[PDB]
């Protein structure tokens, strides 16, 4: 079998790869800096060590079985994939990532964490899995906070390991800045050794301060670098975190946009309190039912061919119930979803009034509309959903009285959403399908009779 | 001056500056005299003299300068003095002025004198309109707000230190040295949230520090954020050009465009930014209204379009129409503006720089070297059916700016004036 | 038997009634449990407040069962339909568990923590108030300050709870011994713990250093979530004020751009002074905002009908619209666009082709002739002009050309109507141009 | 006579030659003045280097006299004009003051402080390098870091100079006495002052408290400057690093917007993957950036040269191109637009009127029957189809409609040219129409 980078099986392998990498990123520097950590759990490290190298070996085999897209067609031939892979710089990096240190492992010592530093070269594989997860995740903003929090903890962990490493070289108990003497009962344990280093690293990096003053020239240099790292690099991560909040702000601005902009223009004009109340009541609805004000801007991002298909599945229940639609070949549907325009109507608002030239097809996506007489005392009928009205005005009907003018005025009973389609556009739809012309002709002449 | 125009009167701007100075004196010296014991029976005479001068200028503003101010109503400017006084009376500004000027020795008795901030805002707006490079003044006013906040905290800290026993606790101010400097030091450490102060002991000290730190984090962040907004808005244009150039260079490096073309694109970008001060001025043109954009176009290009050989005095209205239609794009040096083979679709007017008409055996010769305020390319556009090609190649001797008139737009203005069209074609035929 | 309307103001009033007990339960339950002196001293106060809160929680069951829902654009009065909508969703199980009895000590507050699960009504009130209020930015700041003050209050209770588990006075980090009279009274305990949490959460520092290993882990965790809070305070509060002043900043950016264009083009001062005056005119009267840009999101039927209300005084003053009494006004008002002209600028000139008809809204326009010092006629607001030129008539002295110059004596605001939109109106009503021709004829010999 | 071109590479090299003595004077002269031990140990090192900086400065006067400026769009080579232009500027006065030897008016840093006035070359070199460097984002980070380090270095020297004025060891705030061997050497005194300046400017920790009133003024001045200027430079660095990941953000910001759309609309899970798969293809090949928006500033001629060289392989395969007229190559590349199609998507449908023609840039298309499995002819790279619909053929069997449907196999990228735009190129050049019509006649017989 040959894996597909677009396939889900390759994505699950990327998420599996990050666990050996994270152990390689965090534990190895901790083992090198802390001598008691290596000797304490020597058996437990080797079991997790060999699993990490075997996973790295398996990643090499997967790379040879992952196809690449040439001319838009996936390649399944293993010979041509291998020729591409060895040309790439990743294979050279991956060879050095698992470059065998066992030949020099025994000479340096029994086990040396410092020799396995070449495992750091597999880090680009981790970053690729972060990118692939973020695109297909259900909650993107939660992942960005989690990813930025992971970078914070690693940076503090590396700085805490360096502080303990410098303390051991200078000597414990030399002054107040360095790690205290292990003769103290609290600081004897290994658990205190890390917690104190992490607490010391947290104070500097997060700009809290409250640290013992340095006493030696080496310690002054270490604090200058840590202060300088905190002011820019830490502020960069928190600067990115504020953008994630601002991204949520933009999403909140996407919901009912320009709500305050409407209010300030209305309030300054103060033309009428009743017209203001209708605007507020309409705007307040769309927060409750949670309609997007404009979906056309969202669909604009998608390509035109994919724009029509996505809109088909959203309104599929409406399209099927229309007696016009799906005449033959199921191909008229792609043309009409793009041309249709959504509209929302308030109760008592006449969609089109009698004696007016109407240009809109007015298919009913949702909501009940009752056609009514001009006096309004009696309603001829009510249209539940998925029905057409006003189509007589667009089509040319032989022997039609006041063909441009609407015979009846229709009033929306409750809140309703409609799709309106222009006259010139409907003539294009009729020109493609002769059957649609017949249905308009027979239905439009019957209502004229009654 | 019986009538003062608020928008343009330098005298009015100066008077607003004086009123702002008096208001600043009041708003800065009221906390110090209220909290610190800087008011002595000897110094009180100087204090009353300064306060009397400030009250005098406050009174004179209302009496004269706010009474005499021209206004508009229904698009009509009014100079009448009684109507001016009535309009000043019917305003929020008069209400604020009288509320500040109500009389109401306690240094806190003059507290309603700081209600005059309409004067401060109008002075800010007037200096912001008149003075060029006002971003530095934006920075100055923002940092002045921050320093004023520090001042209030320094005075509040001294007030708390006076309310408790001086030197009773480590938090409370001991009293040695200059009082304002040490209290200001306490303010700087707490507001910037630096830390290192002696810890509070008494509940009053604890609640003081807790409120000071809380207000400090929120307000200080807002003041710093406003400073970042001001400096970003100052550098926004350079950021815009740098982003566009970075994107273009990154794209052209990604697609492996040759280095000569890359260098020519970079040179064009650099030269047009240094010369124009902007990239793609058409967008700013469409943000501006139609009449103002047209009037700007006439004002900038009337001399160039009027001093041409083809259309001199033929039709003033057609001159205005071409002032609407003309656009400009810089041409790089040694570039061919037109080639003999290509069909001619555009008319070029040289705003600046020198272009050389190339004609001769194997070309490579200069017949006429055109200068600024000249036209070329008319033969291909104005011919029998328009099918005639360009007669000779034209190149830029160096960096040059050309005014481009489209064939369709020029023909559109020609169908309205066939009489001037006849003369223009007659001259174009006489050239050949 | 009543069905509450979700859109009604009575539902919003009930949202305020439910929100206060939820806010009381969040702020005080974690403070009553951790501070033993708070529960004992004010035991009579908590009994009344808990009983008041418990009725409001129970009263929310009856309201939520009778809360209406919009199906097919119409609300439902059926009790069965309302019951089936709410008794099946997850909120009913959460709401029932909020009001389960604690009999299975009752007066103690650690057993009444089940009232915290009704946080849905708390978040809905803040969301609903933002839309209804006139000033959303200041309310958003007030909502965010309330959120931050809860965590600081919640952190203070946890810090005192940890100190009670370890023991007071056994090390420097914990709160000092309660038996000591200085630290005994409750006001000292609550303020200092609130003072302690604010310093740690906002990364102030100055807290006493931890001594034992368990205290190290809590302090490190408090700092890490503290920088999350500091990102919100810098981010949200800084952005709300920045977005509050976004209207002024856009206009100021435009002025600087035109000024930069002034230097590059070497524009004459008199034109430059004219440009900055006209900008200053718009800024003072606050007419720089365009209604067609703001109202473009709002659907067309309501958008058209609010526009007839804003210009109702001018449209009623139009003799053309009032006399015909036809239906062309509803579509033409949307086509109509505003234009502002500076004083001394000639809107129309004789010998110039005309493509638009202009209706004055607020301006003292003059029909000037020759130099322009003398005026052929005087024109007032609400009077249309230029309609003889764009509608060509066979019996005309001149065609598609202005007969007389039109100039603005002062700052004039008028409305422009293009020729093509008038052609659209002609397809609806062709009788209007014939009446206009007869009035247009008498202008020609005069 | 030698005239140096300002935009040439020789002038850019000289900007680097003058910048290093300016940077040497700006960073090390203040350190030599404050730290007295720095000269006395290294007197011979500074004497040789300072003579080098003086020689470059005077040579800069001669070079600036021979630099060229642009007049009337043409570089000026007249030496008299270059001399007349330079002298009138204020910059010539500053460069004159840099080279005047104050020693003739002892060898010490304070008498050589006049050479700091030649700082204009340093800022010009940084501006010129940023435009010509490969990655301007990493360079602008390094430029702002250099300003950060200089401010810290200067503030460290001021603190050491202030301590010497007040006295060493007189109080806790000042540097302790040099006479003590522990504190009295060059390595410690620069390093501790660097640590003091870094801690004070960044406002990260607490120095020993000031004692005298003058020391309070300097600490307040240092803290305010650090917040007002040093923090602003830091904030500029942090924002621009986030701008590097912002190029990933706006493509993602499209994705989060639309993913929220289908989540609310409850789109089927089968169509959930198709949109995600299409989005994953765009970022894998990094095709989400559109050249129309990114190259809108360049004129038509410069855009034409870029468009030809980007798609040189594809444009050479088109039958309408490589013609002797060559007007199609210049004109059509601006009108052409790209589009990417999913596998199995129908490029065109049989029996439908076509508004455009297509050229293959990358991908494989196969013309198919109703079933779609059967294939008639394979459309290779660079093939142009759609000529039958746009151009009418004599006696067309399909009546100017598309003869057969085309189905895409795998991903494909298509360049589309609208019929109206093509018809313009038909009218200008008749021969290009005939060669397309001749191709259509052959395929109509098939
Ligand atoms: N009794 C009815 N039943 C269904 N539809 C109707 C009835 N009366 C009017 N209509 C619709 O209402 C429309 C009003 O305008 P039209 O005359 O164009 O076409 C009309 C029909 O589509
Ligand atoms: N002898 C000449 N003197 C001046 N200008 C010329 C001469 N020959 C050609 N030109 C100009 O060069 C232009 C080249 O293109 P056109 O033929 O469109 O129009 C031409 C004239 O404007
Ligand atoms: N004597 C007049 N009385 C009233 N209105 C006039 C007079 N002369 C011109 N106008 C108006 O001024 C307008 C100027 O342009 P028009 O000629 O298009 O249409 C003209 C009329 O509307
Ligand atoms: N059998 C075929 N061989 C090659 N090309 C074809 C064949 N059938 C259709 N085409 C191409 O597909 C195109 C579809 O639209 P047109 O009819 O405009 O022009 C058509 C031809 O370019
Ligand atoms: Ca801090
Ligand atoms: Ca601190």
């Amino acid at each position: 079998p040959v894996l597909d980078p677009s396939g889900d099986y390759y994505y699950w392998w990327l998420n599996t790869m990050v666990f050996p990498v994270m152990y390689n990123l965090i534990i190895l520097v901790c083992r090198a800096c802390f001598p008691d950590l290596q000797h304490g759990y020597l058996v437990a490290w080797l079991v997790l060590d060999y699993t990490s190298d075997l996973l790295y070996l398996l990643d090499m085999v997967v790379r040879f079985h992952t196809g690449f897209l040439e001319q838009g067609i996936l390649v399944v031939d293993k010979g041509r994939i291998s020729s591409r892979y060895v040309r790439t710089w990743s294979f050279f990096l991956d060879l050095a990532s698992l470059m065998p240190t066992d030949v020099v492992y025994v000479r340096l010592g029994p086990h040396t964490p410092t020799l396995r530093l070449n495992r750091f070269l597999r880090a680009p594989r981790l970053f690729e899995a972060f990118d692939r997860t973020e695109t297909r995740t259900a909650y993107p903003n939660a992942f960005r906070i989690a990813k930025l929090m992971l970078y914070i903890f690693v940076v503090i962990h590396w700085n805490s390991c360096l502080y303990f490493a410098l303390s051991r070289y200078l000597g414990f108990g030399r002054d107040a800045w360095v790690y205290p003497d292990p003769a103290q009962p609290g600081f004897e344990r290994l658990r205190r050794q890390y917690l104190y280093s992490f607490y010391f690293s947290t104070l500097i990096l997060t700009t809290v301060g409250d640290t013992p003053p340095p006493a030696r020239e080496e310690e002054y240099l270490f604090m200058v670098g840590d202060f300088l790292l905190a002011v820019m690099g830490f502020a960069t991560i928190m600067g990115s975190m504020s953008s994630v909040i601002y991204n949520m702000n933009t999403a909140d601005a996407a919901f009912y946009p320009d709500h305050a902009l409407v209010k300030k223009y209305m309030k300054l004009q103060h033309v009428n309190r009743k017209l203001e109340r209708r605007v507020i009541d309409w705007y307040q609805h769309l927060q409750i039912n949670k309609k997007m004000t404009n979906e056309v801007a969202i669909l604009q991002h998608l390509p035109e061919r994919l724009r029509a298909e996505v809109a088909v599945s959203v309104h599929l229940s409406t399209l099927s119930r229309v007696q016009i639609f799906q005449n033959c070949e199921a191909s008229l549907l792609e043309e009409l979803v793009l041309k249709l325009q959504p509209q929302t109507y308030s109760p008592g608002e006449y969609v089109c009034r009698k004696g007016d030239i109407g240009q809109e097809m007015y298919i009913i996506r949702e909501g009940q509309l009752a056609v009514v007489a001009d006096d309004g005392i009696t309603q001829y009928a009510v249209l539940g959903a998925g029905l057409y009205f006003g189509e007589i005005s667009i089509i040319n009907i032989k022997g039609n009285m006041s063909g441009n003018r609407r015979t009846a005025n229709i009033k929306s009973l409750g809140y309703s959403d409609l799709f309106c389609l222009s006259k010139e556009d409907l003539r294009e739809v009729l020109s493609e399908y002769p059957q649609a012309q017949t249905i308009m002709e027979e239905k439009g002449r019957e209502i004229l009779l009654k | 001056p019986q009538s003062i125009d608020p928008l343009t009167n330098l005298m009015y701007v100066l008077w607003l500056f004086f009123v702002v100075m008096a208001w600043n004196w009041n708003c800065w010296l009221i906390p110090v005299r209220w909290a610190f014991p800087y008011q002595t029976p000897d110094n009180i005479h100087h204090w009353l003299l300064m306060d009397y001068l400030c009250d005098l200028i406050y009174f004179l503003d209302i009496t004269v300068f706010q009474t005499r101010l021209q206004f508009v109503r229904g698009g009509d400017i009014i100079t009448d003095k009684k109507d001016m006084r009535n309009n000043y009376l019917k305003s929020r500004r008069f209400k604020m002025d009288l509320l500040s000027l109500l009389p109401l020795v306690n240094p806190l008795l003059r507290l309603p004198r700081c209600l005059k901030y309409m004067a401060f805002f109008e002075f800010n707006s007037r200096l912001e309109s008149i003075l060029s490079k006002a971003y530095v003044y934006r920075v100055i006013r923002t940092t002045a707000y921050l320093l004023y906040s520090l001042h209030l905290n320094s005075c509040l800290y001294y007030w708390a230190s006076a309310y408790q026993g001086l030197g009773s606790t480590h938090w409370v101010y001991d009293g040695v040295g200059n009082s304002y400097i040490r209290c200001y030091y306490f303010a700087v450490k707490t507001l910037i949230t630096i830390g290192g102060l002696p810890d509070p002991k008494t509940l009053f000290e604890i609640v003081f520090q807790l409120l000071n730190y809380f207000t400090g984090v929120f307000a200080f962040s807002v003041m710093i954020g406003q400073m970042r907004d001001v400096v970003g808005a100052a550098t926004a244009g350079q950021t815009y050009y740098r982003s566009c150039m970075d994107s273009t260079v990154k794209y052209m490096n990604f697609y492996k465009i040759p280095k000569s073309v890359q260098n020519r694109v970079k040179t064009w970008y650099e030269y047009t930014w240094h010369s124009q001060g902007m990239l793609d001025e058409s967008e700013l043109m469409v943000q501006l209204p139609d009449k103002m954009r047209l009037d700007l176009a006439i004002d900038v290009n009337y001399n160039i379009v009027s001093k041409v050989a083809l259309f001199q005095g033929c039709d003033r209205q057609m001159i205005f129409d071409m002032l609407k239609r003309l656009r400009s794009v810089v041409y790089l040096p040694n570039d061919y503006v037109c080639k003999k083979g290509e069909i001619g679709r555009e008319m070029y007017i040289i705003q600046a720089g020198q272009v050389q008409v190339l004609g001769g055996p194997d070309g490579k010769s200069v017949l006429v070297t055109l200068k600024a305020g000249s036209v070329f390319g008319e033969i291909s556009l104005l011919a029998v059916g328009g099918g005639n090609r360009r007669t000779a190649n034209v190149v830029a001797h160096g960096f040059t700016n050309l005014f481009i008139l489209d064939k369709k737009d020029l023909n559109e203005i020609l169908v309205h004036y066939p009489e001037s069209q006849k003369l223009l074609r007659k001259k174009a035929r006489r050239m050949l | 038997l009543f069905v509450l309307d979700p859109a009604g103001d009575w539902y919003y009033c009930w949202l305020f009634v439910i929100a206060m007990p939820v806010l009381y339960n969040w702020c005080l339950l974690v403070a009553r449990a951790c501070f033993s002196d708070l529960q004992k001293g004010y035991y009579l106060v908590w009994l009344v407040l808990d009983y008041v809160s418990d009725v409001v929680y129970i009263a929310d069951l009856f309201i939520r069962l009778r809360t209406g829902f919009l199906e097919q654009g119409l609300l439902v009065k059926d009790t069965k339909k309302l019951r089936d909508n709410y008794i099946h969703t997850l909120q009913f199980k959460l709401d029932v568990a909020s009001i389960i009895p604690t009999d299975l000590d009752i007066h103690s507050p650690e057993v009444r923590f089940n009232r915290l699960l009704h946080f849905a009504r708390m978040f809905e009130f803040f969301d609903r108030t933002e839309t209804r209020t006139n000033y959303p930015n200041i309310f958003r700041i007030s909502n965010l300050v309330l959120y931050i003050l809860v965590i600081i209050h919640w952190n203070a209770c946890i810090y005192y709870a940890i100190s009670k588990s370890i023991g007071f006075g056994v090390d420097t980090w914990v709160y000092p011994n309660i038996t000591d009279p200085e630290y005994g009274y409750l006001a000292r305990e609550y303020i200092y713990c609130l003072y302690w949490s604010t310093l740690t959460l906002t990364t102030i520092g100055e807290t006493p250093p931890p001594v034992k290993d368990e205290e190290y882990l809590f302090v490190i965790f408090d700092f890490l979530i503290g920088v999350l809070i500091f990102a919100t305070i810098v981010g949200n509060v800084g952005s709300m004020i920045s977005n509050m002043n976004a209207t002024r900043a856009e206009f100021q950016a435009k002025i600087d751009a035109v000024k930069h264009y002034m230097q590059f083009r070497k524009v004459s001062k008199g034109m430059e002074a004219k440009v900055i005056r006209w900008f200053d005119y718009l800024w003072t009267n606050k007419k720089t905002v365009d209604e067609r840009e703001i109202l473009k999101n709002l659907p067309a039927k309501l958008r058209a009908e609010i526009a007839i209300n804003v210009h109702l005084s001018t449209l009623k003053k139009v003799r053309i619209f009032h006399d015909c009494e036809a239906g062309l006004l509803v579509e033409l008002v949307l086509k109509l666009r505003p234009q502002v002209f500076s004083p001394g600028d000639y809107i129309c000139r004789k010998g110039d082709i005309g493509k638009e008809m202009y209706i004055i809204k607020e301006g003292k326009l003059a029909v000037v002739a020759d130099d322009g010092v003398t005026q052929y006629a005087l024109l007032s607001a609400g009077s249309c002009f230029g309609e003889i030129s764009i509608l060509n008539i066979k019996g005309s002295k001149m065609g598609n050309r202005r007969t007389a110059n039109i100039r603005s004596l002062g700052y004039s605001d008028l409305f422009c109507l293009s020729k093509d939109d008038l052609m659209e109106a002609v397809t609806e009503y062709p009788d209007a141009k014939k009446v206009l021709e007869e009035r247009g004829r008498e202008i020609l010999m005069k």
